[PDB]
RNA sequence: GAUCGGGUGUCCGCACUAAGUUCGGCAUCAAUAUGGUGACCUCCCGGGAGCGGGGGACCACCAGGUUGCCUAAGGAGGGGUGAACCGGCCCAGGUCGGAA
């Protein structure tokens, strides 16, 4: 993975570990542009221009997990990941966003780098 | 003493010719019909009704600069052809070995022209441009066949040769090379990330 | 703005090139592991015949996993005829072995 990013529905990211390899100037408001008006449906496609970008919704909790791999071809691993880190999510942070005022949101802090890093070690393992 | 661009050539012609979206069915046909039209209009038939003879331009017949450009469209064709079953194969394993036979061949008509370009007719510009331009053919075919260690030396090969290019000249006409080594940089970081 | 400069298509039985439409002809590879079908050859065990059981050498073909010192290319694509009796299968009647 090159890029990973857990942002709300309301515009704010919550959690991100882009580092120098990738920066989101705009890689995720092309997605956004494509959801709200062209409404792919077509299981995690439009690439935007140079890294493959895929997503999955949360309509329980308003939440969007976008992560972005290069052009090059992956292997089937990133969905079974993305799957697992929602699951995670919901079952850990539930008290966040089970609350629908986004004071607590705005107050919590969720330190998810560590198990997210054992997760992506985990799916490399496997890859490999 | 005639000069060749065929990375602008190329650029120009996959832009304008389906490659724009990314068909590459269309682009193969495209290339097809050209290479037909050259060939008709250069009155160079292989083979006449009822027989084939496969003939190699020899050193000679290059002079009206153009007989290149048969070659650079057969390693076009073959690399659209390839691409596209690249594509394709996400649903067929079987397409993987007819895409490796695609690629395998692709690099015989890259070498055949550098060593055509190696003739003194021609200037010193063109011979580089088809140096990096098999360096990068070679690459992209080791990497399809899981070979990372020529893979890698063969992107710094072409990026070398790209990036002396773009220094040369000027920053207006170096974006085309700089877009070029851009695209091929995540293929090296990959190439390089493999390993581990 | 008076003369005045002339530079470029409507005209061509004209020539070349770039991008596309339409219609014909030719040809469309092979090794390797496994299982199967059909001919041919060869070892056996049992039986008064029809015969039953097991093991091999070679050729042709299909499904199909990894492939190539393969070509301008050679898909594991689909259909039909399958002929006179010469691809075999299940085989009516009839025919031969056997009391069955």
């Amino acid at each position: 993975l090159d890029f990973f990013t857990i942002f709300s529905k309301g515009g704010l990211v919550l959690w991100c570990f882009q580092g120098v390899s990738d920066s989101c100037t705009g890689p995720v408001n092309a997605l956004i542009r494509s959801v709200l008006l062209q409404e792919r449906g077509g299981n995690n496609s439009f690439t935007h221009e140079a890294l493959t970008l895929k997503y999955k919704l949360d309509n329980q909790f308003e939440l969007v997990f976008v992560v972005g791999f290069q052009k090059i071809l992956t292997l089937t691993y990133v969905d079974k990941l993305i799957d697992d880190v929602h699951r995670l999510f919901r079952d850990k942070y539930r008290t966040e966003i089970q609350q629908q005022s986004a004071l607590s949101l705005l107050n919590g802090t969720f330190d998810f780098q560590n198990d997210f890093l054992r997760l992506l070690r985990e799916a490399e393992e496997s890859s490999k | 003493s005639l000069s060749l661009e065929i990375l602008q050539i190329i650029k120009e012609s996959q832009q304008q010719h389906g490659l724009r979206h990314g068909d590459f069915q269309r682009y193969r046909g495209y290339c097809s019909r050209r290479q037909r039209r050259l060939r008709k209009t250069l009155n160079f038939k292989m083979g006449n009704r009822h027989k084939f003879t496969g003939k190699k331009v020899t050193e000679e017949l290059l002079t009206d600069n153009r007989y290149l450009l048969l070659v650079l469209m057969d390693a076009e064709r073959a690399w659209s052809y390839a691409m596209q079953l690249k594509q394709e194969a996400n649903t067929e394993p079987r397409k993987r070995f007819h895409l490796l036979s695609r690629l395998r061949k692709a690099v015989k008509h890259a070498e055949e022209l550098e060593r055509l370009c190696e003739s003194n007719r021609v200037d010193a510009k063109t011979k580089l441009e088809a140096q990096a331009y098999t360096a990068y053919l070679s690459g992209m075919l080791r990497f399809e066949h899981q070979e990372w260690k020529a893979a890698i030396e063969a992107f710094n090969k072409c990026k070398t040769i790209y990036e002396k290019l773009a220094s040369a000249f000027t920053e207006e006409q170096a974006v085309l090379y700089n877009q070029r080594v851009e695209e091929i940089s995540p293929n090296i970081r990959y190439c390089a990330y493999n390993i581990g």
